[PDB]
């Protein structure tokens, strides 16, 4: 399934926390 | 005279075992089964509207679906080597042709063609493209072949059976005739337990099915689901399986004992049997329900043991039920044995007079068994037990056991009832072979292989053992005498690996050419192994027992492998001196330690 | 050419139900394919992949392709007269 | 082959003859062309000779 | 059982007159040897296997 | 009517194996 | 194998009398 972790199977893999990020 | 197996194509039948067989689940299988007997019912309670009486509802359903139960005809007679050879005249096979070996050999799985352990599977691939796609044949039609089968073979008639046979395979497909030969066989594989096939059927069809031991009776009785029995207990000249003392651990006996006294008697290793008197008529019956008054005598005029015990009952007893142990007996040594007398010993008594002692306790029963008759040393004797509250008066009883050469004791409650189909629920056994460091342990090494069927089928299941000779020293021994053949105490993972390990070092044995360096007797072996490259086995028997099938002329009794030595090389084998120093330390037995704690 | 292609096609298709008649199942049936007909394949051919195939563009697939049949077909002219 | 096997005596020769005009007796079904196909070759394998 | 042309004996008479002239013929060269008749595709059987 | 009508017809543990290649190419 | 006859296979199929022919 799309978007899945590689490392736990069944569990939504997230990208690291970016924090505060501005916008233009 | 309507019948509902007339009206049931076989071949529903058929797809019916398919479907609980290919199915995992055990829910999908009782719900598969459930809806096949309630159709089965439901068509039974339509077509016997018009009549007020019926004579069969669902026997022939349970009958065919549970061949090991079946009684009302003997055996058949045949089996896989028989059934194979029978198949292949019947067919008009060649008779070296890769079918016809194939069919006999199907054990071997050099074939490599499906699976090669069961016959049934390679029966059917090579039937596949010889019968038809769909039968012809109801159930009533198949229970009429069978039985006409069945009393051929008691009938000691071939060519009906031959007759019989080809109709089967000419009004059957593929399928169902592998299904036939499944259940020809008395192996049908369903994956289903008994219980849960009586369960099903109704709330009390095994112990219904266990007091009669019939499948007639206990569908007769028991057809409809809302009504069911209250009174259920043993009936007179019913056949009634018995107890299973199970292993009795030799360090809590009180706890399984509550306590209180418990009776010991000595073991008594014979046939277990079941005798019903009423009268004149005498009825006998094995452990497995299975008659044996013909070679006893129904009556007093005829037998082995009936124009006996007729005179030594008592003159107030008319109908009585008693079940025991049969032996013979030697009177020039006056000993029991493992010229003879058959001798009958009661240690039990179920019914007595109009009634019923099973719900009684032990102590009862042990009583009417003292006051039921007047027992004959040589052919009727009566269990001597004796009352025991500590540990130490069983491990005497066990010494004193051992000593005399006997196979073992049994513990018994005397507040114990009487329940049929029953594993160690108040009868225990202690033997010998049930505590460890107590066996004179033997280290062999095996030079043949059979190979397995079923589950063990692509693999190796069991292989023949032989002992070395004694050589001249300095030189390790070259010519093996064949002792016994070991099967069981493995499991699939250490199993495998021995097969793999000696997969490459196997090599066929020919009847007509032995092998120089192995001997062999009256079995051999389907596949030989030089003793060079072997692994040493380690077996625990309870006994060794002289025998003519083997070089070295005797046997283990229920042999095992304990395990492999690997530390051990294949030339520290053992020798024949070993097998007579053996033999002659206590001849039989091998136990000849005292258990002291 | 193709005519041929299409008769060894028949022949490995009457070989192939032998198999299977002679009650022979496969292990993987990833691998099965369909019996084969010449106006089926035709007709799938010519919706499907002529836009594609019968193109020229420059004529470069010709150079590509078709030049050694050309020789050989050309010898044969000349051979001939 | 049953009436074959019936007979009782020592048999040099086992022959059949077929006299049929037909070319395809089972050509609608391709089932039963297959099984006759099989029983004539086990009946060959046997020692039957066919005509 | 059917002519093709006038003054032909149908396929049926043909097979019947080589049988018979087989028969006849074994009778007188060797009458110890064995010969049988069946007939397949017709509405009655009769056969040891009820076919 | 016969036997025509009245007969029919997130748990466990996640495991891992790590195969790698010891050819001189890697 | 030629030559057989079908009525009594092992013994070689016997030409008709023909008795005098003269060339």
């Amino acid at each position: 399934c799309p978007g899945e972790s590689l490392i736990n199977p069944g569990f939504k893999s997230k990208k690291p926390a970016g924090g505060v990020d501005f916008d233009e | 005279s309507q019948t509902v197996a007339s009206h049931v194509p076989f071949a529903d039948l058929c797809s019916t075992l398919e479907r609980i067989q290919k199915s995992k689940g055990r829910a999908e299988k009782i719900r598969h089964f459930r809806e096949f007997l309630d159709s089965w019912r439901k068509f039974h309670d339509a077509l016997h509207k018009n009549h007020k009486d019926v004579t069969d509802s669902f026997y022939p359903a349970m009958r065919l679906i549970l061949p090991q139960l079946e009684r009302e005809r003997m055996a058949y007679g045949i089996k896989e080597t028989m059934l194979a050879k029978l198949y292949i005249e019947l067919l008009n096979l060649p008779r070296d042709g890769k079918d016809a070996l194939k069919l006999l050999n199907y054990r071997t799985p050099t074939g490599t063609h499906g699976d090669a352990g069961d016959f049934a599977m390679i029966a059917y691939f090579v039937l596949k493209p010889r019968c038809l796609q769909k039968g012809s044949l109801t159930i009533q039609q198949v229970n009429d072949l069978l039985d006409s089968i069945a009393s051929n073979n008691s009938a000691k008639r071939k060519d009906l059976i031959k007759k019989s046979l080809l109709q089967l395979i000419t009004q059957s497909s593929a399928l169902e005739q592998k299904w036939l030969i499944r259940m020809i066989i008395k192996d049908l594989k369903l994956g289903v337990s008994q219980q849960t096939i009586f369960s099903v059927f109704h709330n009390d069809a095994a112990e219904l099915h266990n007091v009669t031991t019939d499948l007639e009776k206990v569908c007769r009785q028991l057809h409809d689901p809302s009504v069911g029995l209250s009174d259920i207990s043993i009936t007179l000249f019913s056949a009634f399986k018995p107890m299973l003392a199970a292993i009795a651990d030799i360090e809590h006996i009180e706890k399984d004992m509550k306590h209180q006294s418990f009776y010991i008697e000595t073991k008594l290793d014979g046939e277990r049997m079941q005798m019903h008197k009423d009268g004149d008529v005498y009825k006998y019956f094995s452990r497995n329900g299975y008659n044996y008054t013909d070679q006893f005598g129904a009556s007093p005029t005829e037998g082995s043991l009936t124009p006996f015990i007729h005179n030594a009952f008592k003159a107030d007893i008319q109908i009585c039920i008693l079940d025991g142990e049969m032996m013979a007996y030697n009177p020039n040594t006056q000993t029991f044995m493992q010229d003879l007398q058959t001798c009958y010993c009661v240690f039990d008594v179920l019914m007595v007079n109009n009634k019923k002692l099973g719900h009684e306790t032990l102590r009862k029963r042990y009583e009417i068994l003292s006051s039921i008759f007047t027992p004959i040393p040589g052919r009727i004797e009566i269990v001597q037990k004796t009352q025991a509250h500590t540990k130490n008066e069983v491990i005497d009883a066990l010494n004193e056991a051992i000593d005399k050469r006997e196979e073992g004791i049994m513990v018994k409650q005397p507040l114990s009832i009487y329940k049929p189909d029953k594993r160690g629920e108040g009868w225990l056994k202690i033997k010998p072979e049930y505590v460890s460091g107590l066996m004179d342990e033997l280290d062999i090494l095996i030079v043949g292989g059979y190979w397995g069927k079923g589950s063990r089928g692509g693999m190796m299941s069991h292989f023949l053992c032989a002992v070395a000779e004694k050589p001249p020293p300095g030189e390790k021994p070259s010519v093996f005498h064949t002792l016994s053949r070991v099967g069981s105490g493995c499991t699939m993972k250490e199993l495998y690996d021995l097969g793999l390990k000696l997969a490459k070092y196997w090599k066929p044995f020919h009847r007509k050419a032995p092998p120089s360096s192995i001997l062999c007797g009256t079995e051999k072996p389907e596949v030989y192994i030089e003793p060079c490259n072997s692994v040493i086995v380690q077996i625990k028997a309870a006994e060794i027992v002289p025998s003519d099938m083997y070089k070295t002329g005797c046997t283990l009794r229920f042999p095992r492998i304990e395990k492999i030595r690997d530390d051990k090389e294949w030339h520290e084998c053992m020798t024949l001196d070993d097998l007579e120093q053996l033999r002659g330390k206590a001849s039989g037995k091998l136990a000849s330690k005292h258990l002291y704690i | 050419q193709v005519r041929e292609l299409a008769t060894l096609l028949h022949m490995k298709d009457l070989e192939i139900q032998d198999y299977q008649e002679s009650g022979a199942t496969l292990i993987r049936d990833r691998l099965k394919t369909e019996p084969f007909e010449e106006n089926s394949f035709l007709e799938q051919f010519m919706i499907e992949k002529l836009p594609e195939a019968c193109s020229i563009g420059d004529g470069k697939p010709f150079v590509m392709n078709l030049q050694d049949l050309y020789m050989a077909v050309t010898t044969q002219e000349v051979q001939v007269g | 082959a049953n009436l074959f096997s019936d007979v009782q005596f020592k048999m040099s020769h086992k022959r059949i003859m077929l006299f049929t005009n037909e070319d395809n007796p089972h050509g609608n079904d391709s089932a039963k062309a297959s099984r006759a196909r099989t029983k004539a070759g086990d009946l060959r394998d046997t020692g039957i000779f066919l005509d | 059982f059917e002519s093709q042309s006038e003054d032909e004996l149908t396929p049926f008479d043909m097979s019947i007159q080589c049988i018979q002239s087989v028969y006849i013929s074994k009778i007188i060269s060797s009458d110890r040897d064995l010969l049988a008749v069946v007939f397949y595709g017709t509405e009655k059987d009769k056969n040891s296997v009820n076919f | 009517s016969g036997w025509e009508s009245y007969y029919k017809t997130y748990s466990g543990r996640d495991s891992l194996i790590f195969l790698v290649d010891a050819s001189k190419a890697m």
